[PDB]
């Protein structure tokens, strides 16, 4: 009969998907705790030519670490759902969200390092960048009032339909102060910090362009490489969350195939975005002359 | 992502073809209310919270005897 | 010596047979079986509607 | 810190502290520059604009809101291995070459091939000045380029001439992450400065480049 | 002694003159008639209420009456078409191994092991079957009784040796011997002036009504012989014997002329029975099928099959329209 | 059965099967066996409860409430081969033996190997009788069990002689499904019928056991 | 075979605790109407249907706002 | 707290039983089928020799037929549910039903024929085991009278803790009146055919051990087996049913433990019950010499 | 010609009179003394706030007070306690090659490549440092200035000559020539009558500051001999080169005692000091890090590292309490 | 030729020096540093109580 369009919407999980993620954080865990452990010994085993981008990868390898350490339990999490506890949940997605927006912040930074060295090098205001300590003191301090909210209102949901969740619980009305508390990550962990990059790396190439030094095309094609590597990483989880907000919003007509195709894309994206922990050493780092060399020495 | 588990509503099933009758309540879920009534044939069917029709439903169904 | 001589007696009258080349016996056995055979409700199917069983 | 009088003596310490990083801060907006080059080969004269101030000679002239400094070690005739590493943090070598001089053209270049692969300034960028155009062209006709080149083979023109000259100094490199800065000079020539002030601007791209990990 | 070489002489000249009359095999004149293909006879009736072995069955001259006697102690006569029963005869001894049919349908002699054979009247006033007479004379077991007329019977019996009776005085009329053993089947001509008598001493020989005279005898079996019944026209007559053989001898050549064996058969013939128009040679087996044999070609034209023990009585009807056989399982079972 | 007369034709036909079934009923209750044994050897006076009734001889004493048909074959004189499968469905054979007479025990033993071996009576257990006790003990002492069986061995006296008799008999068994009922019988011997009663009692539980599949 | 859910009952739970009302009504599994409580603790309960107990929990979840 | 005592008895499945069951299942069909085929045409090819035993042989081996090529649909339903509908419930628990109502009583019968033909050899009794048709007719309209329930009272149930079922759905009251139903099979199936064989039987044995035949042994040894077999087969189910319904009706004290052990038992002596259409043609038919001998004649 | 012939004789009879001498070599002799063990220096104050490279330091005769040239063009007096800046002395010339303090505390002379040695007054009543008197004469760059007293210094030059000042009236008293090559360094003897000078023509040679006479020469360096000091007793003194070997030279016997070479040793010395007792010989190397010598058995008591940059000076207290280390990361870091 | 005239000079001056034994020399700088070895506080650590840094 007709029926037939009041329905249920049945959710629906794979355990092919299950075993494919576990296989895939697992390597991402062992490859970033890799390369974070030999940044920060090369970094930390000699104390000459300790310079502002030395202390920003520090930085970075720190957050990139913690965050890898803590995908482990994310991982059992989708595997069989929270059954680890309320305090755990707390202090994980606290730890993994400040470390995601100390990340974020500090490719930010570096992109501000960057520009003030290659275009305002003549000029007076590169005499800002000595301040590494402050600004990535204040950036952690940033990172953690960003993510109180984590902490303060997640617990544990059990239901009926899907596994328990590591969830948010603040109230009668939870889902729109979710989508609002989306907003955050969304404008400080992705748009100001994109704008600020494209804005500061513009500059840098028009500057790079007008120079007769033999070496610009690296960094021409290091930049790019950089750019298109965080926009292939972060866009798409921003853009299937903004999906999923207009779906929920009625903006988009709401369907149970939309909501599956969501689901998986939100799955797929997060495994997509958490490769920044593996890729990052390799980017900023390893394809410098001067980190090589050190670990080369190191290995002696 | 936790979802709402009834999209539309219908209004109308005649009791005697009601075999369970599961009460989500508000909270992390869903913003709403939502009633799913399983019945005899194996479907299921999601009822208005708001209508008269589900307390007169879940009366009858407490005093089957 | 009484026995046996009825056995001999009834061997003379035996052997004194006017006998018939058997071509021409076989032949008259085969004419009879020839001739009387539209009759034979046995040999070919008689019709259902002149069968009495 | 605890008796009053040491209170005091602590207070000074912080007030002579405070004009040395003022000091410092007031000697980053200079550019160290080191002139090196034969005798006779223009190198006191490059920049008409000198404001000057035996032994260390400095030379503090200004330009487009950016100070630069060049230190003149002639005259010292010492052991250069001694007292060259003084200038190891200089920001670039300006070397002066005299074209109409067919007798030190080769002791110009020992002095090239010397500086330009020593061990401390292995990546200083050098800004290479050929001076004397029209003295060199005139030159060329009396007498060809052979007498000191005895290897050129191609024509005996002003172009061909001057640019081997300038392929032989660039063939004593032999080094990377340095590049030599060439530039044609003559005696009635005022943009000398701005000449030396597009090739500071570049090196420094080259060592922010460097140091931002983008090379 | 002397005799002795003069009945062996005596049999020398049969044989030879047996011998030269042989010019061709019947299988070797008749090659050329095509063969009748095979006869398919499906089962009309079933006649059924003997509680015993059936061990002898005559049909009646008008084709529709049959008569049936078994272990229990029962005659029975059938009406063929109906398959209803006419008359139920309680005999006196239980022992019955023939049975016969008068050709005018007012008698039936049937007898057995009790070396009499009795004779019941139908056609009787007081509306029973009553028994008319009772012939004795024979020291041993009866068998194949067959009428001539309403008062002249033919017996056979185990004494190696048949005999003529007259029913109304009830003296036996004719003795005729020269067996040596007991004879198991006779077999009236159609022109009821000379029959055949099978004997265990595996020799058939042609005996006159009349004069009592063994006019010729026949000889080839390798066992005793179990049945016999004449050519239709009453030139020729079929045997059947335990050899698993059938054989078909010729009153005028004195000589066998085919023989009926496949190398499939295993046990004896039974029963021997002609068709109307003599050409299938229908024999009853031990092996609980009845198999037809084409009497010109001697080969199986087709098997009956259907019984589910021995055969022991073969019938074929004056008209030819229908086959009856009996068997051991007490049933009768009529073919077409 | 349309015709009135032929619907009394049915009726006729359908009293006489009645009386067919009728009579195979009574047919039931009676125990058919069969008489064998050399001549003079007891084998027309087993039980003295004959009540008899050139040829067949029948006699139907009763015991215990089962009717006993017992079939003499003796006098017939023709060829066994020819009428004795109408015997085909006997209970039992019952077979006399004389043991007093050693020149037709040879003779006896043909019969019974010749009977116990035959096609017919392949699975009919027999009842063998061993007569006249008395007259053997007393014609053993006078001639010992030498003359009629050369190959006796065991010692001379009653016991051995009269079981060694019994064995030569069941050795000609050779079969099985068939089991020999031997008993000593003598002139004065008025139990014989329960000897019987009881024999055939047990071959019809053989048969019974046979058919219900237990064996 | 099946079996009645709801061995032994209970009727006394605070209703903020209780997440979700699943009522099985008389049929061939039972012979007595049956409720099960699920707790935000992820516990399960088996309410008396007979209690006035059950009837305000429900009144009160339908009626949230 | 103390809530702990009162809390739902989740039920318990498993896949490996699952598996295990619908190897047996389909070994059975191919085993029991095979073996009444064989007895069918054994019996059916000759004519000759057709007795009672015949009869009642032929109409076990159909009965046992019937039961086999119902047993897929079961397996299957069994593994994921009835999902074949309502119809082929009806149709299919009729067919079953009937068939092991009739080969029970078929069992029964035999073993009052051999009574007859045993023990009243000699009496005038035995002469009332002639009527194998009549009985046999009765026996399977009995049969088939005893299965109407069945086929009018069943349907298909869906529940949420369980997948659907071919139950019965008598009303409101529909435990007790399933409860009462299974009184049928317990008498007509278990109690009354046991007595008549162990009577029959026992008499059977007693007559056999005063006689003097080769064979006694054999033959008792057999009929031991025949009542072993349907001991074994038989009296475990109706235990586990006794002790269900006890349980039900509060007897027995009720437990989830309880629970979940009987209706594995339940399960198990299902299983071994059903072994009864195989063993059956070699039990009562294929150990007579008749029988192997017509096989192996038929074999040419 | 003939002088060159006389030339060559006299460094013969030096040779072989100086090889006569030798018995038995210093580490053959004291074979039998203790190991000092592993001498672990920890970093007890760290001195920042200059912003270039540390060219030159000297320590104060109360072991308190420090003095550092930088390449900045200023001159910092530190409270080696308290690590507080006592005065800041701004530089005419940013080019500062050496660095002295008096050893009466009231003057400081402090000059480098501008050829001209600086004396600054310390002890002055208007409360500020001024430049007392500027030291003229020498054509080539300045090196390890040291104060005789509070009117007399001696001064190195790249000259291949030393000089002999008198601050009162400017003239310089004596010069001293001999070498062939810059003189890189000098120190003076605690008699205050003696002084030797190490150069780069590989040879340093004792001279006489009150006759100004080169009494002995000593050689056996490879490369330029970059430091210099005596023995605490002044009868014998060690030299650092670029050949990355340390010497100890007697004045005696006129022949070297031992080598101090490692195979682990590439760069040269920049910098040679002796501890109070005359045991340990500190010693700064290019390669960032100084080692610290047992200077009886050449055996390495222990590194001191620490530092980022080459170590340009060394620096031991009056009293033995602590050694003071400069280098060209702008960081002066005292050690005990 | 008046260059050199004072080099052969100062190497008269150097060759006329009272030499010692190098036996005697390594034996007295051994006795210095060992005598003078209680007043070293970079040989011997000094007790943490008298350390001014």
């Amino acid at each position: 009969p007709f029926l037939l369009d009041a329905a249920p919407c049945e959710p629906e999980s794979l355990e092919i998907n299950k075993y494919f993620v576990v296989i895939i954080y697992a390597l991402v865990f062992l490859l970033s705790l890799l390369g974070n452990s030999l940044v920060m010994l090369v970094i930390l085993y000699s104390r000459v030519g300790r310079s502002v981008t030395d202390v920003y990868l520090l930085n970075l390898a720190l957050a990139d670490l913690l965050f890898a350490l803590t995908l482990p339990i994310w991982a059992a999490s989708k595997v069989n759902g929270w059954i680890f506890g309320t305090f755990l949940c707390k202090v994980v997605s606290l730890l993994k969200e400040v470390n995601f927006y100390s990340g974020i912040l500090l490719l930010a930074c570096i992109s501000v390092d960057r520009y003030l060295a290659i275009v305002h090098a003549t000029r007076t205001l590169t005499q800002k960048r000595y301040l590494v300590k402050f600004i990535c003191l204040s950036i952690w301090g940033l990172s953690l009032l960003l993510a109180l909210p984590v902490l303060l209102f997640r617990r544990t949901v059990y239901s009926s339909n899907v596994s328990p969740a590591c969830y948010e619980d603040m109230g009668n009305n939870t889902a729109n102060w979710r989508m609002l508390l989306r907003i955050l990550p969304q404008s400080f962990g992705f748009i100001v910090p994109l704008l600020i990059m494209l804005f500061c790396y513009g500059f840098t190439l028009r500057t790079l362009f007008k120079a007769h030094m033999g070496q610009k095309h690296r960094a021409m094609r290091v930049i790019f490489a950089v750019v298109l590597i965080f926009l292939l990483c972060w866009l798409p989880y921003n853009l299937v969350l903004l999906a999923d907000t207009l779906m929920r919003t009625q903006v988009i007509q709401e369907t149970c195939e939309r909501r599956n195709h969501i689901d998986r894309a939100l799955d797929a994206t997060e495994i997509l975005g958490i490769l920044h922990s593996c890729l990052n050493p390799l980017i900023y780092a390893f394809i410098g002359q001067k980190f090589r060399h050190g670990l080369l020495k190191i290995l002696a | 992502e936790l979802r709402c588990v009834c999209l539309q509503t219908t209004q109308g099933v005649h009791p005697k073809m009601i075999s369970n009758l599961q009460v989500f309540a508000i909270g992390p879920q869903c913003s709403k209310v939502e009633v799913v009534a399983s019945l005899k044939n194996g479907k299921e069917i999601c009822l208005d919270p708001e209508a008269p029709f589900l307390k007169k439903v879940i009366q009858k169904i407490l005093d089957g005897g | 010596i009484a026995q046996a001589r009825k056995l001999v007696e009834q061997l003379k009258m035996e052997a004194n047979i006017d006998r018939i080349k058997v071509s021409k016996a076989a032949a008259d056995l085969m004419a009879y079986c020839e001739a009387h055979a539209k009759e034979d409700p046995l040999l070919t199917p008689v019709p259902a509607s002149e069968n009495p069983f | 810190t605890l008796s009053a009088e040491e209170r005091a003596a602590l207070e000074r310490s912080k007030a002579i502290e405070k004009n040395l990083k003022e000091d410092g801060i007031s000697a980053a907006k200079d550019v160290k520059l080191l002139l090196l080059g034969a005798d006779n080969s223009g190198k006191s004269t490059i920049v008409k604009q000198m404001k000057i101030i035996t032994g260390i000679v400095e030379t503090h002239f200004t330009f487009k809101n950016l100070h630069f400094r060049l230190f003149d070690v002639g005259g010292q005739r010492s052991e250069r291995k001694k007292w060259i590493h003084c200038f190891e943090d200089v920001t670039a070598i300006i070397f002066c070459v005299d074209l109409s001089d067919y007798n030190r053209m080769h002791e110009s270049l020992m002095l090239f091939d010397s500086i330009c692969n020593n061990k401390f300034f292995i990546d200083t960028s050098i800004i290479l000045f050929l001076n004397k155009k029209d003295l060199f062209g005139e030159k060329i006709k009396k007498s060809p380029l052979t007498i000191c080149f005895p290897e050129y083979t191609g024509p005996n023109t002003y172009e061909d001439a001057a640019a081997y000259i300038q392929a032989q100094f660039e063939s004593k490199n032999r080094s990377p992450n340095k590049e030599i800065y060439c530039h044609m000079t003559c005696a009635t020539d005022t943009n000398n400065a701005q000449v030396i002030f597009d090739a500071v601007t570049d090196i420094i791209i080259a060592n922010n480049l460097r140091g931002c990990g983008l090379y | 002694d002397q005799l002795r070489q003069e009945a062996e002489q005596l049999k020398n000249q049969i044989r030879d003159a047996r011998k030269a009359c042989a010019d061709a095999t019947l299988s070797q004149i008749t090659n050329n008639i095509d063969p009748v293909g095979r006869i398919q006879m499906r089962t009309r009736r079933t006649l059924r209420g003997h509680l015993a072995k059936i061990y002898a069955m005559h049909w009646g001259t008008d084709s529709r009456l049959l008569v049936s006697a078994s272990q229990d102690g029962k005659l029975i006569i059938w009406d063929s078409y109906t398959t209803n029963k006419v008359h139920a005869i309680p005999l006196r001894s239980s022992w019955v191994m023939t049975c016969a049919y008068a050709p005018s349908g007012n008698y039936v002699a049937c007898g057995g092991l009790d070396n009499i054979c009795s004779i019941y009247n139908l056609k009787t006033r007081e509306g029973n079957v009553r028994v008319s007479r009772e012939l004795a004379g024979h020291t041993g077991y009866l068998s194949c009784c067959r009428f001539l007329d309403d008062n002249q019977i033919v017996t056979s019996s185990g004494d190696t040796t048949c005999a003529l009776w007259d029913i109304e005085t009830g003296q036996q009329t004719t003795t005729f011997t020269g067996h040596t053993g007991d004879v198991m089947s006779l077999s009236l001509a159609p022109d009821t002036r000379l029959f055949v008598s099978g004997a265990c001493d595996a020799s058939a020989k042609l005996w006159d009504v009349r004069e009592g005279m063994c006019r010729q005898t026949f000889t080839g079996h390798e066992s005793d012989i179990n049945a016999i019944c004449f050519f239709p026209n009453g030139n020729a007559f079929a045997t059947g014997s335990d050899d698993a053989t059938c054989r078909l001898f010729d009153l005028r050549a004195d000589q066998e002329l085919m023989t009926y064996s496949h190398d499939n058969i295993i046990c004896g013939i039974t029963s021997v029975s002609f068709s109307k128009s003599g050409r299938l040679l229908l024999a009853g087996y031990d092996d609980f099928n009845c198999n037809v044999w084409d009497a010109l070609k001697a080969d199986r034209a087709g098997v009956l099959a259907g019984h589910d023990n021995r055969v022991s009585c073969l019938g074929v009807t004056d008209d030819g329209m229908a086959v009856a056989t009996g068997s051991w399982d007490s049933f009768l079972k009529i073919w077409n």
